[PDB]
């Protein structure tokens, strides 16, 4: 099942939860979130990798 | 009768009439006749030439710029049947740029076996609309007759008719060839077998015309075959069919083949024998046998190759395709381009469809009438050795009516090299193209912008995603709609659903008037909310065809539509019966007429009508009608799409940037049933009536009735109702005061307003006096005063509503002198 | 006042408010501020946080899903100016998915230097329509505010206003930030220099707000630059501009460069000095000097290469293009895709246009607001080393508004490899594409179906073949058209001309309502016949814009059009003056009103109006008004194209096959000029008038006048006109017959119909008698008979058309007892 | 100058004149007359070569 | 359409469920059936 | 449009040249100015 904008944030903070999303610096790759979960189906691990501590 | 004369195989005459003498002895033509390119000719040079011997043309007749020719009634007085074996651009009789022609004159033409007729750009020819092509051809709609004298001018079609006439669209019209002859029309029992002048049916084998009815020996043209005059349906051995019109002995075909063999004519064919037919060459699977002329089946699957000049051949007409008839393997490439307007599926399937493999590419460009590519019945392999420029093997361009490409349930296909190419096929859809790609096996042989998504099927509802309706129910006046939700993989692409609805009289309606309404896309339920919609305004008790189509932005398109569902709304009350008119013919008979309401809104069960009695006007009793002045009545869009796409793309950019992955008064009435009129009886004389007219279209489940309609009806009076009856008694007082007694007409014409008493003595004059209602009541009649002595003759006139009644008989009373 | 506090370069706060304490000492931000992704927050946790120190934001402010935030009036009470050096998707203030927000609260925002504001999808925010973005931004039309609480709901905008108000479209409205504060609006003399609360203008350098007017030392934000509080327009040496908002000593820039050099931060820039500016890197033509930090011009033409990640970069926003600012040679490929609706030419030209060579390909897809590609000011060479898939170097797809590609009077271009590609550019035309091909030099590098003929310019009249008009002249009512003939190389392709005409009020009308009419193509003259056409029906004296466009079948298209020529027809007669109403207020004054005719059809020179005298009705003299009943009045197409093409192709086939190569009543009137009304004087009392009203719109060249309008006007009577004057003389005969003498009112109110004579004796009663016109004429007055002895008091009442006149004074006459 | 159907016949019999147009037999090449004079400009000799005797 | 008459639409889209009054969304705006279905609550 | 009234169109399209009568081409058909210009002959 593919999920896109609007509901993507709703899915986040539920799969991630408690802890937020990390941020170091801008350091465009153009593979960020939309062409990972909206354009193509994405699994739980690809959402978990956007968490902060784990 | 037989055909006495040389068969004289088809030829053409040009540049002088001195070449027209080759037809001096010609009963039939085994070929085509072309008379064209005549400039230095005059009508004075045409009065002499005549060919009564010519009967039947095998291929076609073409006339092109023959100056000085005014009518063919002297050239071909006996052209009966044109066989049309091979046509001239799918036409069997072409008359083009025919200057100086006035009338066709082919008053002997009966039947054209195969082909059509194209006559145009004559600028002088009339007597065309006075003909019946239905009895001449077999496909009238394939004709082409424009730009003649008939349309832009008004050449009078004066002809006998006397001569038979027939209907065409909605009226009869005489069918005449020339000013002296007319098309022979006879009963339909002889569909094509022919019929004599009297009306006797000719022989069944016979065709067009015959001399002795029911006698093949005395016919002029027989449909099946010909042999020794007395033609038969199929001649027995040792006679083999020849050129599909006659048969001859084996010696004839053998010597003809020998003549073509020894004389190396470039156009001669090595005629063979195959199933009692001296055909030019038998099809694939047979080999020419040196010993005997027939071609026995071979012990090997060798197809009949079909070599093409310069590796190309354009198919734009029936005669273009006929050159490939019997061919099965093409040693070249085919480009199909049929600029038409009339479908050619039948003839293409007859000529093509026996081909299996194409060495080169197959190209279909600008073809219009082609509704499908099914005429390639046995097309299996496209080798594509001679690849099209741009490295393609299949082409498609500006096909306005290419609906279906092939039936993939049974058909097979194979493409070796090259790639497909489709562009501007509004009736062809990407599903069929992708099925082509899958079946062919060239899936990995595709690139961008070879199959345009926005051109193929742009006006064909073929997204092939079905939508159901959850529940609907229609009430007395309106209807509610609801259907299951739909969501593309990216839900932001759904901009809402289109709703289509229209009134469908009968059960069938064309798919994609058609009023539409925008629908707001439903909120993301993530329990699911059915979108639904409510209609606004409709005509009750009508069949409505509704269907909903999704509208999704182009990014792959994943729209959806629903089936055409017909919903029947309910009936309502009718309107006022149109034109309520009431008339009276007899003292008690009043006839009232009406029309059904403009919108019945229901099956009119009955009409509820009431007639009511009224009293005389109150002010009439209190009005005096002897005072002077006594006149008593004689009673635009892309911006929204881009706004949505721009919102979506900004949201996508924000998501990309932010997130980073980790490292009732009983008036008498009657129910008028199945009648727009009513006759009522039993009415008082000279009495008006108030008529309350109303209609109902429903009786058993409560009377659903319309509003009342009020009309006025007045009856005529009786004959002697206003005349005063009873003796005219008078009381005389001491002052000679005459107090008149008379009984009033208890049943008058409405009401008597006044009386006119005229008493005259012998030698005296006539006097008058008004007796009003109050005068007749308070005084109990009249009261005369001051009468001269003598006997007076009294006549009394009663004045009623209708008018003045008849005078009473002269009454004589004598007062003392 | 100065900025006391750390500059604290821009940062973002996420996932907890405990990170929001870094702004404890921050007067300015040298960067961007982002507060986003707040979920486990409540409004009770926001009442404490406040940052009065924050004044100016350099880049932008973004808020994205900060739960529990209801108003920013407590967060940023002193945000004055947002510099907007670098934007977030061409936006300077983004408020997105801002749940729980009620009011903006930025009651201290004054000026945003560069960018726009996009607020959407808050679902709770109101107090938006009560703001004036014109005084805040510089380009209001670039804003984007939708899907808030304001539209779908009705959040009441209750606020003081007291507070200033201004017009927006056609009405005034108060401009308030919150329920307690409102936007500060002060006279336009201080365009942006700022102004105190009273109204005194601040210093010219100053911006937004100031404490002491006309004093740069006591300002809060100055537009030009900043230095040591007392900011100046441009600080002198040894201070160099820094980040376009402030300047510092050379030591600061030098140590910052040293810090970036020794500390290998991936984001640090080796800051240099170039024209008193500590910029991150000076442009092409300068080299970093180890000794001193400024970059001296080099002795060699070395451009500033611009290396691109993965050889690609999509330009969809201002911030996307800003990364290439100062770059001149691209080591990759550019794909431009601006999903917009607002043109970005200015900012694209500011950031791009300094690039010269492109190593790879340049691709323009789906861009909408791009009206031209002129922003590539210095684009010279397209190397095309990294060729696009399909071997292309230039791309074009779904450009809805690509009008002009480049100006080829001056511009130059060069393409090394690859081929062009254009598709679906309805505003781009094949002439510009062929000029592309000629100037570039890739003429022999083109194939079929790379530049579609039927998609580019399909809705843009650009066939660039002019058509003249031979002669035209307009008459009183209609107009005749005629133009020079036109013929494509194959004359059969001309199906006729399209004629476009419409009424143009002013001299300018848009090119390609617009009623059209079909034209039959002219006959082949081979003397030449001008086609011409005649119009049918029009509105006279109106400016008409006409132009003719040829319609030629697509086989190359060689159509032609004419210039938009404006033709003025003539004027005609006017209509009846609307609403003709006449009223009377004085005995001789009658006021008549009218409106100009619905279609004046000409400048109304004058109004010709006639008032006529009438006589009393003839039947009135012959009617008696004492009889009972004396009520005296108180006075679809493709088929035709294919038919043409099919005719042409059959003619071509015939030609191919046949030919083979060898081996007045002066009623008073007045010309009412420049007036829709008239007042007339000198009218007889109680006398009607027939008014004939008509209008003319032309006087000197014959009176072009309209039809007459008839209205009726009646004047009121005088005061004592109906009273009988003169002595009431009476003649007494032997029979005591009283013959009354009285002089009639020679000037009555119309006419006196009857008289009422009332003579009463002492103790007797009043008698009455009718004196009709015939009675007054034949008897020469009244004639009384049978009067009782005694003196009678006689009062006479004259009955006129107006009514009963005043009774005459009691006249006493004594007859013998 | 290019000439096409309709007027092509009118031009013929005037450039050719007197003598007609030769005809031996059908013996389609698809370079007959239309793509010689209508599609592309054609000179006098290309019309003269369609005469009979010369 | 406005009050009194508009009740037929609510009874149409809600049936035997009843509704609470509020016409300001149909007299000036357009009835889109989205507000009508949520006007009546079970 | 028909006879009598139609004369204005002929004088419009021919000016001071005059014309011969014949309305059968405009009462039932459409006036296309092609017949009108050739109706009047010099």
């Amino acid at each position: 099942e593919t999920l896109c904008g609007g509901e993507l944030v709703d899915t986040l903070q539920f799969v991630c939860g408690d802890r937020g999303f990390y941020f170091s610096r801008p350091a465009r790759r153009s593979r960020g979130i939309v062409e990972e979960c909206c354009f193509r189906s994405c699994d739980l691990a690809l959402l978990e990798t956007y968490c902060a501590t784990p | 009768h037989l055909y006495p004369g040389e068969v004289c195989p088809g030829m053409d005459i040009r540049n002088n009439l001195t070449r027209l003498h080759e037809l001096e002895n010609c009963s039939v033509i085994e070929g085509h006749l072309q008379i064209l390119l005549m400039f230095k000719t005059r009508p004075e040079d045409f009065r002499d030439l005549s060919f009564p011997k010519l009967i039947m043309i095998t291929d076609y007749l073409l006339l092109f710029r023959v100056y000085g020719l005014e009518s063919l009634k002297d050239l071909f007085p006996n052209l009966t049947v044109i066989r049309g074996s091979r046509l001239f651009f799918n036409y069997a009789l072409v008359i083009f740029e025919m200057v100086h022609l006035k009338e066709l004159g082919l008053y002997n033409l009966m039947n054209i076996t195969r082909g059509s007729v194209r006559i145009e750009k004559n600028n002088e020819l009339c007597y065309l609309a006075t003909i019946d092509w239905s009895r001449i051809l077999d496909s009238v709609e394939d004709n082409y007759i424009v730009l003649n004298k008939d349309d832009n001018e008004e050449c009078g079609d004066i002809c006998p008719g006397n001569c038979p006439a027939t209907v065409i669209n909605g009226q009869f019209v005489e069918r005449c060839w020339t000013h002296s002859h007319c098309q022979k029309v006879c009963p339909t029992i002889c569909k094509s077998h022919g019929c004599t002048a009297e009306g006797l049916c000719c022989h069944s084998e016979c065709l067009g015309n015959c001399s002795q009815p029911d006698d093949p020996t005395k016919c002029v043209a027989c449909r099946n075959f010909y042999l020794d005059g007395r033609c038969v349906e199929t001649c027995p051995p040792p006679y083999y069919h020849f050129q599909d019109w006659r048969c001859v002995n084996f010696s004839f075909c053998q010597d003809l083949h020998h003549k073509c063999k020894n004389s190396r004519r470039q156009g001669c064919h090595q005629y063979v024998i195959h199933n009692n037919k001296c055909i030019p060459e038998c099809p694939s699977g047979y080999t020419m046998n040196s010993s005997n002329l027939l071609c026995t089946p071979c012990l090997g699957p060798c197809p009949k190759v079909c070599h093409l000049l310069e590796g190309e051949k354009t198919i734009d007409s029936v005669t273009s395709a006929q050159e490939l008839r019997g061919c099965t393997v093409i040693n070249g490439s085919l480009i199909i381009n049929i600029r038409g307007g009339n479908n050619l599926a039948a003839e293409l399937e007859a000529n093509l469809g026996l081909i299996e493999e194409i060495s080169g590419y197959l190209k279909i460009r600008r073809s219009y009438a082609l509704v499908s590519l099914s005429f390639f019945r046995k097309l299996r392999l496209i080798r594509g050795e001679t690849l099209e420029i741009g490295n393609y093997s299949f082409y498609a361009l500006d096909n306005q009516n290419l609906r279906q490409l092939w039936d993939w349930s049974k058909h097979n296909l194979t493409i070796t090299q090259g790639k497909l190419f489709f562009h501007y096929n509004p009736k062809l859809c990407l599903s069929e193209i992708h099925k082509m790609e899958e079946v062919s096996g060239t899936k990995g042989r595709q690139e961008r912008n070879d199959i345009a998504l926005k051109t193929n099927g742009d006006q064909a509802s073929c997204e092939n995603e079905l939508l159901k309706f959850s529940y609907i129910r229609t009430s007395f006046d309106k209807i509610l709609l609801r259907w299951e939700p739909y969501w593309p993989p990216d839900f932001r692409d759904l901009l809402g659903f289109m709703l289509f609805y229209k009134e469908a009289p009968y059960q069938n309606v064309t798919e994609f008037s058609w009023t539409v309404v925008d629908i707001d896309p439903p909120l993301r339920s993530n329990s699911q909310n059915h979108p639904g919609w409510l209609m606004r305004g409709l005509k009750p008790w009508t069949q409505y065809a509704i269907f909903v189509k999704t509208l999704v932005t182009f990014s792959r398109t994943y729209g959806a539509k629903s089936d055409i569902i017909y919903v029947q709304t309910d009936a309502t009350n009718p309107s006022v019966p149109l034109d309520p008119i009431s008339v009276s013919n007899s003292s008690s008979q009043i006839i009232l007429k009406w029309k059904p309401p403009s919108d019945p809104n229901g099956n009119i069960t009955h009409y509820l009508v009431f007639w009511e009695r009224q009293a005389e006007d109150s002010e009439l009793f209190e009005l005096d009608y002897c005072l002077k002045g006594l006149k008593l009545p004689s009673r635009q869009i892309l911006k929204e799409l881009e706004e949505s796409s721009f919102r979506k793309t900004f949201e996508d950019y924000l998501h990309n940037v932010v997130f980073v992955p980790r490292k009732e008064e009983h008036r008498p009435f009657e129910k008028v049933v199945n009648k727009e009129s009513l006759v009522i009886s039993g009415l008082r004389h000279f009495t008006g009536y108030r008529i309350e007219l109303q209609a109902c279209n429903q009786d058993t489940p409560e009377e659903r009735c319309s509003v009342a309609a009020y009309v006025s009806a007045r009856t005529m009076p009786e004959a002697k109702a206003d005349d005063i009856v009873g003796p005219v008694t008078h009381e005389i007082f001491e002052n000679n005061v005459v107090h008149l007694m008379w009984q009033e007409p208890k049943e008058p014409n409405g009401l008597i307003v006044l009386y006119e008493v005229s008493y005259r003595r012998y030698g005296d004059e006539e006097l008058h006096l008004c007796v009003s209602r109050k005068h007749f009541a308070l005084e109990r009649g009249c009261r005369l005063r001051g009468l001269s002595p003598g006997n007076y003759s009294v006549r009394i006139r009663a004045t009623s509503l209708a008018g003045n009644g008849s005078w009473t008989e002269p009454t004589y009373f004598y007062v003392t002198d």
